């Protein structure tokens, strides 16, 4: 049997179909050492908080806060224009919110599917072939937002302004 | 060639003198053509 | 030049410390003296056999990080 | 087994009198080489390209569409190409022939699965391939017409690229 | 039991006249040594190259793309008038091609771990031209021929671009003989330096 | 024994797969020949790609021509980019990203053409030739057969 | 017949669909639902319907509360944000409530429906079996020219800048 | 600049190294006629003191006090040719050299004499493995990854305590 990612290397053992964006990739076999459920979790969150990350690296060239509206539009500055006030509730509240996954993880590991903490409050994922379809599309828009924000984040660091600036501006390469 | 006389160029002390008699000679080939370099130019 | 000294004052505690910790964590036993601890802290050695044990106490740890005690603090 | 057109050389071991303006003539071996409904398709499609471009030399030289000749000048032949890129005509022709030709590559992809002979889009809309023996006389015409067109536009776009006359001028003068 | 290629020497093992371009050349024995499928995979990928660049050097006297950055006749000093992101570019380009098309068996231990894998046989061929298996003979002696011609020619090149100065073409329809008073071989001990 | 660059991994003692997949014969167009899915050579194979190409070529010639053509008082087109059309409902964002900034061929100076290349940025055919020949030249051209032909008289 | 009768005809386009002349010569209906395609189509085609008559009767008409563009496309940048957005909201809502919560094509046409299928007759046009049948082919050749139509329309506002009946009026060849 | 570091080209001090580094080579050379190889041989050495000089001045290095260049590594990216580099250049040699050695280790074990073989290496095998190191970093983690590379805790030798 051959990894369906890449056809001429065997299949990684210990990923699988059940996984929702399964696509027998996993060419350095962090499966095989790691645990597969701990990473299928941890590539969840880490797309979550990217997919928000997307959104907001983007958003503040739309519309602001008010009380963040002299705040600037590059979000690398903008993140040093925010108080530690501010932060430290941002912090905190991630915090709140990571308590169910440090209760999830490290006490019931074995118990329910990678990245479900509970939260789905408009009673989707009922249907199942609508629960399938939303299992592998997260896992797709969080790896997508992962890539588009490590682009976005060393696009700030290169042009000193946000995205939609930058192609507006057109500013696509080191001036 | 001699198979001996290959073998005995392949012992350790042979191919450790010559290896890094190359090794010491490229770098002092290198610091010949392209001297004084403190940094990566960059 | 301070930059410099404090990476060799570096080297020096990192040395000191691991003929020190060599010597408390073997103490008890190594290879060469798997019932090193029979024979107490300060021995001369176990004789010449299976190699030589020449400073082989957790004394002789002592006595050769205060070799290197003394060049730090120099 | 030697070649009807090249008698001191082999048959092309490729090429079969059941083609299309077949003489046997294949001496450098391509036909070994490509595949063969590629090279017939490539024929075919060239001998019709250069149909059109001989003919459309000839007429051009002939007459010319109202209008035409406040826009193009004293251009003619390749000449008028890039005074005419600069209007959109050139960019139309060239934006519906690369039209036909994705459908173009979609049949010459079926003709390599081999469910198509070459050059075959059933354009017929005009009757004349009714009766089989005037259907591969025409092939035959086709072929040798087109090959013939091939050489005659390359002389010539060559004649112009020497003289600057075009051809019907080349014929009148010198 | 002689060489073809060199009458005196006696023919040598791992060379057995099967491989296309094979005469029994290779005096220093390093087939012995050296596996011949590794040699062989190598000289195609020389060969190659250097074809390659032998046609880039000719074309890149004769043709250029648009812009000032494509406008060196010299082929050498194109290298440095290139714009460096694209030939940066090129070079990482290559280097995925190298791993995709040899399938991650890259290395002197694992290239061929697959016996299916054959020396220079990439699975490389796009228009299905050696489909025919009449000409697969002469297609391996005519692929490693123009390899090895190629080799010898850009070598050629590269170092007359070196003394001279002057583009290939150019410096065939512009020449100019080696004067001697200058780019002497050597010479870097014979003064003691400097 | 292990010859030395052999390649086969248990002759150096390396850990291998052992999974070596047999090679098939079938080749795509602008892909390469290898161990595949079942049926993927089907859908993926010199058909799609030859199509998927030829759609990409025809769909090239809007994009290498893309911008806003607007009729002054006359018949005359006026080009502009894209970046003008200013959409209404976007907050602070008023210039919104387009076609123009996945293919910015302007900002690069290129013109692209339908054909790839455009009246301005057109390749450069020289001769390399310069407006002599082989042997017997006379002036500031010398070929290499001249070289030949001034060494042997001298 | 065959649409194009050089090229074979496409395995999955059997005659069951209106409009089917066989006619998928890059060779859709061999990867995608043929449901999601026709489905598409129509969706496709009714819009271009709505928006070849808004195109024409946008030229005339303008609410008195609406500013009036120069052209029916121009009729867009002068409508409120709000009020574009407002609409944008109403079509997603229609577009939820319609497909019975399921959009993608995963899960759209899990339950059984048929493509372009919303139970939408109030004036009972569809009663009669055989009539139906005739205006299934009216509606997708219909909507298939306008979107065409569209097409023309839009490209046609946007380049000379003077409507649809306003040009043919005043017609002004390229210069 | 930073760390309240002057940039070369403008201090005072690395131009007055520059200049005394000459005189001092000018007071060597005045003691020679001009064609003589000694004073070829200095002429050559003022030619390379002003060219390095030159260099550094122009290379973003940052002087001090003293007027020498000093290198900041704390991982700023406009310092980062002085360590982040070198660093960077030097640790792809370093696990290269370990990658191969390793592999070589682990062949010789498998050998009719593993201790010969390492007094008297297999030199084309010891080759094979020198040009496998150019992908170390790949080669080397789906080593650990396979559970190649570590071996567990109860296969080592430790001493009684
Ligand atoms: C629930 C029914 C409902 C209600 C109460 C409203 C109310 C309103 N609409 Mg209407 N609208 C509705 C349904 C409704 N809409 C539907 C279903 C559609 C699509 C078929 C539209 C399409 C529509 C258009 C095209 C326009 C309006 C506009 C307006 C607002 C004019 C206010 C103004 O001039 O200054 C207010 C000025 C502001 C800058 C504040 C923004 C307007 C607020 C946010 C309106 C909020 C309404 C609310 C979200 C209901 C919409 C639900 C959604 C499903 C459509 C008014 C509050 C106009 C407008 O907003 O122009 C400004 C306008 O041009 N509406
Ligand atoms: C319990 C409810 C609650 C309350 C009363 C506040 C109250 C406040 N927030 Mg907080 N906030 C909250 C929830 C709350 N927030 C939550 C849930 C979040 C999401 C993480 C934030 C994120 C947040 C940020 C990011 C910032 C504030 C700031 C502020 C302060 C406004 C600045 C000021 O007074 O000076 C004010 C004290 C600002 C602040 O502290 O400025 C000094 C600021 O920048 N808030
Ligand atoms: C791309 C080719 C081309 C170009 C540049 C023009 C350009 C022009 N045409 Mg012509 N035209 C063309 C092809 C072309 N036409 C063709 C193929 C036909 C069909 C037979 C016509 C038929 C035509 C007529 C009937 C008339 C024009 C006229 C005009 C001119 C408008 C004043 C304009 C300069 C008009 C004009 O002024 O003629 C002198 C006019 O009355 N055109
Ligand atoms: C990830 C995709 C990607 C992207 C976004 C870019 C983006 C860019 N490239 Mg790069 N490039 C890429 C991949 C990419 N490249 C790869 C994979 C290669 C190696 C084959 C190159 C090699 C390359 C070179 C050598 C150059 C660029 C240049 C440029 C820049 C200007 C482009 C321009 O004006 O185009 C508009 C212009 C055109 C589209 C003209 C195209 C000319 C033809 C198509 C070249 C012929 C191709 C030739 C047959 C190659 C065949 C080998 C190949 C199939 C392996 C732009 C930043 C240029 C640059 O650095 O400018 C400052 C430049 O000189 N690129
Ligand atoms: C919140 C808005 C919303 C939502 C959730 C949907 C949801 C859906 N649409 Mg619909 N659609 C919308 C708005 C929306 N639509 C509008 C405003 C239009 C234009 C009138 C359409 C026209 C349309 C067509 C023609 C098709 C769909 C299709 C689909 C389905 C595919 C899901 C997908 O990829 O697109 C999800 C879409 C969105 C998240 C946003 C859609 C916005 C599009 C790009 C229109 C952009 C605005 C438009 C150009 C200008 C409108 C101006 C007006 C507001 C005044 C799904 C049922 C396809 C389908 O069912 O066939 C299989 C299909 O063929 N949609
Ligand atoms: C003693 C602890 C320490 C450590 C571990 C680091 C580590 C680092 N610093 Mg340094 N820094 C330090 C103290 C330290 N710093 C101090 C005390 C100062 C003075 C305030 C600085 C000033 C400084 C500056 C000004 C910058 C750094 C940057 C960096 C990062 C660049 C390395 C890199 O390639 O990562 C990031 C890149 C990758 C992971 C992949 C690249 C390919 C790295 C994480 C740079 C940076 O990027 O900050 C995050 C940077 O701009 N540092
Ligand atoms: C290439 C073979 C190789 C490899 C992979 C390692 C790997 C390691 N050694 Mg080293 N070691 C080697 C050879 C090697 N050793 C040799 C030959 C000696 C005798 C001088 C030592 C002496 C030594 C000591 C004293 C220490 C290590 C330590 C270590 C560990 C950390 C890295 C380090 O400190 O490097 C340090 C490397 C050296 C001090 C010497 C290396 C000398 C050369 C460069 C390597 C040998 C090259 C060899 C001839 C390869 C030929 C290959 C060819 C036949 C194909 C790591 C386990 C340290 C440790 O345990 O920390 C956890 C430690 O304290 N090693
Ligand atoms: C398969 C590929 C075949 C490659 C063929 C090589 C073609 C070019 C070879 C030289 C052409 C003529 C040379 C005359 C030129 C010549 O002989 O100059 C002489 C020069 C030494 O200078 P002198 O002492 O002669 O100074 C003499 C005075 O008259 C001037 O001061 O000799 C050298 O050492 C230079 C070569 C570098 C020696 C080390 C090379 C690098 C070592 C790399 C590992 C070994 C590789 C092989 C080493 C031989
Ligand atoms: C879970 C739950 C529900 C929910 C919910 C929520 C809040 C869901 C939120 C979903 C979100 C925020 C998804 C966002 C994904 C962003 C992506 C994929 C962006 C990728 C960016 C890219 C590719 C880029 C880029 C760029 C690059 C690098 C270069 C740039 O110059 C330009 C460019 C922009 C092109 C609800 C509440 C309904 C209830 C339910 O019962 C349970
Ligand atoms: C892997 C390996 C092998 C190998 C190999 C080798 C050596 C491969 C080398 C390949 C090369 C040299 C590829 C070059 C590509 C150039 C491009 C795409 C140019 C793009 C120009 C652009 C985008 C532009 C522009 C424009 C700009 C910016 C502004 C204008 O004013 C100018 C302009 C209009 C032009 C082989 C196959 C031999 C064997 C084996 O298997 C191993
Ligand atoms: C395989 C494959 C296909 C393909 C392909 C391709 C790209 C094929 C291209 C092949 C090429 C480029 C072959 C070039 C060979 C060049 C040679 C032999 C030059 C030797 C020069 C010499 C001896 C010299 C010299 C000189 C010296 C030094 C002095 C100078 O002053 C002058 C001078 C010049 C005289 C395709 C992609 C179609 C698909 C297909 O399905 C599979």
């Amino acid at each position: 049997e051959m990894s369906e990612a890449i056809p001429f290397m065997p299949k990684p053992a210990n990923i699988d179909s059940s996984m929702p964006g399964y696509a027998g990739f996993d060419p350095l076999g962090f499966t095989d050492y790691y645990s597969a459920k701990w990473m299928q979790e941890a590539e969840i969150k880490h797309g979550r908080v990217c997919m928000l990350a997307a959104l907001g690296m983007v958003f503040p060239e739309f519309a602001k806060f008010p009380q963040f509206a002299s705040f600037s539009t590059n979000p690398l500055e903008a993140f040093y224009q925010v108080s530690p006030a501010g932060w430290g509730q941002i912090f905190l509240f991630i915090g709140v919110l990571e308590t169910f996954s440090y209760e999830k993880s490290f006490y019931n590991f074995e118990g329910g599917a990678p990245g479900a903490l509970g939260f789905d409050p408009l009673r989707m994922s009922s249907n199942p072939a609508s629960a399938k379809q939303y299992a592998a599309a997260e896992v797709r828009n969080g790896r997508l937002a992962m890539i588009g924000f490590s682009g976005m984040l060393h696009h700030a660091i290169v042009s000193k302004q946000g995205p939609i600036t930058q192609i507006v501006e057109q500013n696509f390469y080191p001036k | 060639m001699d198979s001996n006389f290959l073998k005995y160029l392949s012992t350790a002390p042979v191919l450790f003198t010559v290896w890094l008699s190359f090794t010491a000679s490229f770098i002092i080939e290198a610091n010949r053509f392209f001297p004084d370099m403190l940094y990566f130019p960059m | 030049g301070d930059f410099l000294i404090h990476h060799a004052i570096a080297l020096a505690l990192h040395t000191t410390t691991l003929i020190l910790v060599k010597g408390a964590l073997d103490a008890r036993g190594s290879k060469l003296m798997p019932d090193k601890k029979d024979f107490g802290y300060a021995f001369p050695c176990d004789g010449p056999g299976r190699g030589g044990t020449c400073d082989i106490s957790a004394w002789d740890a002592f006595y050769l990080s205060m070799f290197w005690m003394l060049n730090t603090i120099g | 087994a030697m070649s009807e057109s090249v008698p001191f050389l082999k048959k092309p071991e490729a090429l079969d009198s059941s083609m299309a303006g077949y003489a046997g003539f294949d001496p450098l071996g391509l036909s070994s080489i490509a595949d063969i409904k590629f090279l017939q398709e490539s024929e075919i499609k060239h001998c019709r390209i250069a149909m059109l471009a001989a003919a459309g030399s000839i007429a051009q030289d002939i007459f010319t569409f109202p209008g035409v000749s406040k826009v193009v000048g004293t251009a003619k032949m390749t000449g008028v190409h890039d005074v005419l890129v600069k209007q959109g005509a050139m960019g139309q022709i060239l934006l519906w022939t690369s039209f036909l030709e994705v459908f173009g590559t979609i049949a010459l992809l079926e003709t390599l699965d081999g469910k198509r002979a070459p050059g075959d889009f059933k354009f017929d809309p005009l009757g004349f391939s009714k009766n089989a023996e005037t259907a591969k006389r025409y092939q035959l015409s086709e072929i040798k017409n087109g090959r013939l067109a091939m050489l005659a536009t390359g002389g010539m776009v060559h004649g112009y690229f020497i003289t600057g006359k075009g051809p019907l001028e080349l014929l009148t003068n010198f | 039991a002689k060489s073809k290629a060199v009458p005196f020497l006696s023919q040598p093992e791992a060379l057995d006249g099967s491989m296309a371009g094979d005469v029994g050349f290779d005096p220093f024995g390093i087939s012995s040594v050296i596996d011949i499928k590794w040699l062989r995979e190598s000289e195609l990928k020389h060969g190659r190259i250097c074809m390659l660049a032998a046609t880039g050097c000719l074309v890149q006297e004769v043709v250029h793309l648009p812009g000032p950055a494509f406008s060196q006749k010299m082929a050498l000093n194109a290298w440095a008038a290139a714009p460096r992101g694209g030939m940066i570019s090129i070079l990482v380009a290559i280097g995925l091609i190298e791993m995709i098309s040899n399938r991650f068996a890259l290395t002197a231990t694992d290239m061929f771990a697959n016996p299916n894998r054959v020396p220079g046989d990439l699975g490389f061929d796009p228009l299905s031209l050696g489909a025919n298996p009449a000409n697969r003979a002469r297609f391996e002696l005519s692929e490693v021929i123009h390899g090895r011609a190629a080799m010898m020619g850009f070598s050629g090149m590269v170092h007359q671009m070196i003394v001279s100065k002057q583009a290939p073409i150019e410096q065939l329809m512009h020449f100019k003989a080696v004067d001697s008073s200058l780019m002497k071989l050597g010479g870097a001990a014979g003064n003691l330096g400097y | 024994d292990t010859t030395g660059f052999s390649g086969v991994p248990s002759q150096f003692a390396r850990p291998e797969s052992g999974v070596y997949p047999a090679e098939p014969t079938e080749q795509t167009f602008l892909g390469m020949r290898g161990p595949r899915a079942p049926g993927h050579r089907e859908n993926f194979g010199g058909k799609h790609t030859a199509t998927m190409l030829a759609i990409a070529a025809l769909l090239w010639q809007p994009v290498s021509e893309a911008g806003m053509y607007r009729m002054g008082a006359d018949g005359a087109l006026t080009k502009s980019s894209f970046s003008n059309m200013e959409v209404p409902g976007f907050g602070n964002m008023k210039k919104a990203p387009t076609i123009e900034s996945l293919f910015p061929f302007a900002k690069n100076g290129f013109d692209a053409s339908p054909a790839l290349f455009g009246k301005g940025s057109m390749i450069v055919v020289e001769d390399p030739r310069d407006g002599c020949g082989a042997y017997a030249n006379s002036g500031a051209c010398h070929t290499f057969l001249d070289e030949i032909g001034d060494a042997l008289k001298k | 017949d065959n649409a194009m009768p050089f090229l074979e005809r496409p395995p999955k386009l059997d005659g069951s669909l209106a409009g089917d002349v066989g006619f998928d010569p890059v060779g859709f209906s061999n990867y995608f639902d043929l449901r999601w395609l026709r489905e598409s189509e129509l969706k496709h085609g009714r819009v271009c319907m709505l928006g070849v008559t808004g195109l024409l009767v946008q030229e005339a008409v303008c609410l008195p509360q609406f500013s009036n563009g120069k052209t029916p496309v121009d009729d867009f940048f002068v409508v409120p944000a709000a009020g574009l957005w407002q609409v944008f909201f109403a079509i997603g809502a229609v577009e939820f409530f319609s497909h019975g919560f399921k959009l993608t094509p995963g899960d759209m046409f899990s339950e059984g429906r048929e493509a372009g299928d919303f139970g939408f007759d109030p004036l009972g046009c569809g009663k009669n079996p055989d009539a139906l049948a005739r205006r299934r082919l009216v509606e997708v050749k219909n909507g298939r020219l306008a979107m065409i139509a569209f097409g023309g329309l839009l490209h046609q506002q946007l380049l000379t800048g003077q409507g649809t009946f306003e040009q043919l009026a005043n017609f002004k060849a390229i210069a | 600049d930073v760390a309240g570091l002057t940039p070369c080209g403008e201090s005072k001090e690395f131009a007055r190294r520059l200049d005394g580094s000459v005189k001092k080579l000018q007071t060597r050379l005045s003691k020679y006629e001009a064609g003589t190889p000694p004073a070829l041989a200095l002429q050559k050495q003022i030619d390379k003191t002003k060219n390095r000089f030159d260099r550094y001045g122009k290379a973003g290095l940052l002087c001090g006090t003293d007027g020498l260049p000093h290198l900041i590594t704390d991982g700023r990216w406009t310092h980062s040719g002085e360590f982040v580099i070198p660093g960077l250049l030097f640790l792809y040699v370093a696990g290269w050299i370990g990658w191969v050695g390793r592999s070589y280790v682990l062949f010789a074990r498998t050998a009719d004499k593993p201790t010969e073989k390492e007094i008297i290496i297999d030199v084309p095998v010891a080759l094979s493995f020198v040009s496998t190191g150019f992908i170390w970093p790949f080669s080397a983690f789906k080593e650990f990854t396979s559970g190649n590379l570590i071996v567990p805790a109860d296969e080592i030798t430790v001493s009684p305590r």
